């Protein structure tokens, strides 16, 4: 089962001769490929929808809302911004010039990515995106400690930055202008942050899918594809994610009970042929 | 010197609004800032406040008319939430606060049992003009449901038994008329046959006994009401006919 | 003006909580207020054992650094913040 | 724009942590060390006993010395490096070679 015609039409019949979610999930897997992933919700409108965001988009909010920027709606968008992540905590170690000066010296928006922000930390920040040394925002990262690291470099080489880890030989205060990643733009809201493209070779990005290779089976199986190619398809590819729409609570449950249905066997019908 | 108006995130939202409309700034020990560094530029300005045992009162505040619209149109965003009822009635309360004014119903009743049916008309009617601005009227006395059923009565389906599901519909729309009619103890069959000979908004009035314009006798339903009524009970109703087993638990 | 006795001097606060000297630093949240000052008038001297009146090693209307500990009493002069303290809460001297 | 320290008091700057030269070569990190070296700037004039008057301090300037970092010493920020100040009695030794 290949063409999206086909795929649409295995889809279709497990929905119970609905074409909608057919043609719908044809389009999904059209647009991210056979690995991209779907998801489905409970709807607002009567109507299903489709949505598709491309590049890297990861789930976590900024935790100081003046970071905002010239986008309303509470949007932070930044020029080439820089990344960096140290795995620890930052109160204390609001310090840390000889790195934001550098920044300072370069005189660039950053992005910013740590494990979590104090509000001590907190307070200095805000006076900087007020008093223009340098525009500055930060944001939360991603995930569990352990799953979150995993994913975390992954986003280093995406943008050509080196990850300093405070549980390895490298400081929090030791940082170089240099040992930033670079992105095109960058938009942040409550919920989402979002990287549009970061600079990085095609080299890097390949090779370390090339490695991930030999993690997506091991001994694991399924469970932790799940979250392994969450990752992946959010690397490289794209993700795609469906809001299926209903008029009542009632039919939400049969309307998705049969759009998940239709969804694992188009994977199936993908794989193993229909 | 006044109380912040309410517990946390609250009142913190509410100074805010209040801030930009007057044009001073929040002092916050969240931000860079304390109270015992501040400026001047800090403080709002307004050309009068009264304040008495139970109230506050600001009168005409000076705050740009771009900031104050700044707050509102941010609260756009805050209008959409998932939050539904009890969302809407403080959201807008802070936003009618800033630009427009608010007003306040007080039924009135010899017992508590006549209050809670005076207050119940009263909030069935408030959400219903409510509803009826935005979304438009139609004629009352089910009378618009009864019309789209006459005007969709040459539609057919994929199939035989299709068209039954049509056909089911447009005669249970008829429902709510007919049942008006029989409230009044009054032949449902007569009323519907002698309102389906006729066109447009010619209708029956149940309070008057007796025929004529529902629009010009000032029998309105808000559209979106009828609307709604209508969606809902079709998908209940048209899931719930396709029912070939029930489990449930023992007694 | 007033003058202070013995060996004990009386110094004006210097700009606190705002670390914007040094460095490209900024301002920062967590504080540690006015470790320097520019005094203002000091005393005769201190006597020691039998001492009598030793001169003390700071004149007057120099910038300084200093650790401040309870021996410095915050009072108000002249419509002015003032801290009070011995010689020996005096650091270093420093000049431009 | 340099700094004079008051009588007893030496103002030194800190020597930064070594990665580790013993059990060469293995370096050790990332962490504090304890400071067997510091370098120095200026020199108080001395501390007073009994009309001792001021017996000079020991050490000189430009001498690398070792030092207890207690609550006796202060941090300060000068121009570019910040650098510590501190009295002669928590001057332990002077390395010389
Ligand atoms: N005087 C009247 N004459 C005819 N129909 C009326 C009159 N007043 C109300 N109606 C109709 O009866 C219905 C009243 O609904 P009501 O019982 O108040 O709440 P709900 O809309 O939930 O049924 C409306 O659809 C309206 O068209
Ligand atoms: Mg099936």
């Amino acid at each position: 089962c290949s063409d999206s015609k086909a795929i649409a039409q295995v889809g279709t019949i497990s929905a119970n001769s609905d074409e909608t979610v057919g043609k719908l999930i044809a389009e999904a897997m059209d647009k991210v490929g056979k690995e991209g992933v779907i998801t489905v919700e409970d709807g607002t409108g009567l109507q299903d929808e489709l949505d598709v965001v491309e590049g890297m988009q990861f789930d976590r909010g900024y935790l100081s809302p003046y970071f905002i920027n010239k986008p309303e709606t509470g949007a932070v968008e930044l020029e080439s911004p820089f990344i960096l992540l140290a795995d620890k905590k930052i109160s204390n170690i609001r310090e840390m010039l000889p790195v934001l000066e550098a920044v300072a010296k370069a005189g660039k928006p950053l992005l910013i990515i740590a494990e979590d922000v104090e509000g001590e930390a907190l307070a200095t920040l805000v006076v900087n995106t007020m008093r223009g040394i340098v525009k500055v925002a930060a944001v939360k990262a991603p995930g569990f400690g352990d799953r979150r690291k995993a994913m975390l470099q992954d986003i280093a080489t995406l943008t050509g930055g080196t990850v300093i880890s405070e549980e390895i030989g490298m400081e929090l205060e030791k940082a170089t202008l240099e040992d930033l990643g670079q992105a095109k733009r960058v938009v942040i809201n409550k919920d989402t942050t979002t990287i549009i493209d970061g600079v990085g070779e095609e080299a890097a990005i390949q090779g370390r899918v090339a490695q991930i290779r030999q993690q997506i089976e091991e001994a694991t199986s399924d469970y932790d594809r799940e979250k392994l190619q969450e990752r992946v398809a959010k690397l490289a590819g794209g993700v795609a994610v469906i809001k299926v729409g209903a008029a009542t609570e009632v039919e939400m449950k049969e309307k998705k009970a049969r759009v998940e249905d239709a969804l694992h066997a188009t994977r199936a019908a993908v794989e193993e042929g229909v | 010197a006044v109380k912040a108006p309410g517990f946390g995130d609250r009142r913190k939202a509410m100074l805010q609004d209040i801030a930009t409309l007057t044009g001073g700034t929040v002092i916050s020990e969240e931000i860079g800032m304390e109270l015992e560094k501040a400026t001047l530029e800090d403080l709002g300005q307004a050309k009068r406040v009264v304040i008495n045992k139970d109230t506050t009162t600001i009168i005409d505040g000076v705050g740009e008319e771009a900031a104050i619209q700044g707050r509102v149109a941010q609260i756009r965003q805050q209008i959409e939430e998932a939050t539904s009822d009890y969302d809407r009635e403080k959201l807008q309360e802070r936003v009618a606060k800033l630009a427009g004014g608010v007003a306040v119903i007080k039924v009135g009743a010899a017992t508590e049992v006549e209050m809670k049916e005076k207050k119940a008309r009263v909030e069935d009617a408030l959400h219903a003009t409510r509803a009826a601005v935005e979304e438009g009227v139609v004629a009352g006395g089910g009378v618009a449901l009864i019309r789209v059923a006459s005007k969709l009565a040459d539609l057919r389906g994929q199939n035989e038994d299709q068209n039954v599901g049509i056909k089911v519909a447009l005669r249970a729309m008829e429902a709510p008329l007919r049942q008006i009619v029989l409230n009044c103890g009054e032949e449902p069959s007569v009323v519907a046959n002698t309102v389906k000979g006729g066109d447009g908004n010619y209708g029956y009035n149940a309070a008057t006994e007796e025929y004529g314009n529902m629009i010009d006798m000032g029998i309105l339903d808000p559209t979106k009401v009828t609307r709604s009524a209508l969606q809902y009970a079709a998908s209940v109703a048209g899931l719930m006919i396709t029912t070939e087993c029930m489990v449930t638990d023992l007694p | 003006n007033i003058r202070p006795l013995h060996d004990r001097v009386i110094v004006k606060r210097k700009e606190v909580e705002t670390k914007s000297a040094g460095g490209i630093v900024l301002t920062g949240s967590a504080a540690a207020k006015s470790t320097r000052g520019e005094v203002l008038a000091v005393g005769n001297g201190r006597i020691l054992e039998n001492g009598e009146v030793k001169p003390l090693d700071v004149k007057v209307g120099d910038i300084v650094i200093f650790n401040d500990g309870y021996g410095v009493k915050s009072e108000k002069i002249d419509n002015e913040e003032v801290l009070i303290m011995s010689e020996s809460d005096i650091l270093a001297i420093v000049e431009a």
